[PDB]
């Protein structure tokens, strides 16, 4: 239903949806559970660029978090991490090239200086 | 609207998401 609500309702609603998925994620034990929960939060965020676009500090945190999961060994997660990353890079492309508020350098730069550390563990297709 | 900031505090929360990393606990 992304885009069927007013941006302002969208915000309040998404803050509630993911604050508690995050909370659930920490709650449930077993990587099997955490992997499912984690993938879902990622799917959700991926579907709400407009949200991401208006909140850089959250966007950046999601992307850095996506980079972390690219080293996750649990089956499927790496595919999730990359798939979400491409949605986000398309839909939020400008926010990576222009200096955002509270930062001194375009985020793309930090990415380019670490390509290797980030893709380390990824399979060819994911790369 | 001015909109100073708030989403900044919502970021520190996501910092708590375990799944693998190490986990050296067992029965």
């Amino acid at each position: 239903i992304s885009g069927a609500m007013h941006e302002e309702d969208e915000k309040r609603f998404l803050v509630t949806v993911i604050k508690d998925l995050l909370g659930l994620c920490e709650q449930k034990r077993g990587k099997d559970n955490k992997a499912i929960i984690a993938s879902n939060i990622m799917y959700i965020v991926g579907q709400y660029p407009r949200f991401l676009r208006a909140h850089w500090k959250f966007l950046k945190t999601v992307v850095n978090k996506l980079f972390e999961f690219m080293h996750e060994t649990h089956d499927g997660v790496q595919d999730m991490a990359c798939d979400t990353f491409i949605k986000i890079a398309q839909k939020c492309r400008r926010h990576f090239v222009q200096v955002q508020v509270g930062e001194v350098m375009p985020f793309i730069d930090e990415i380019l200086n670490n390509i290797n550390t980030i893709i380390c563990d990824l399979q060819p297709q994911q790369v | 609207g001015s909109a100073s900031g708030n989403l900044n505090e919502l970021a520190l929360k996501l910092a708590g998401l375990d799944i693998n990393k190490t986990e050296g606990e067992e029965c």
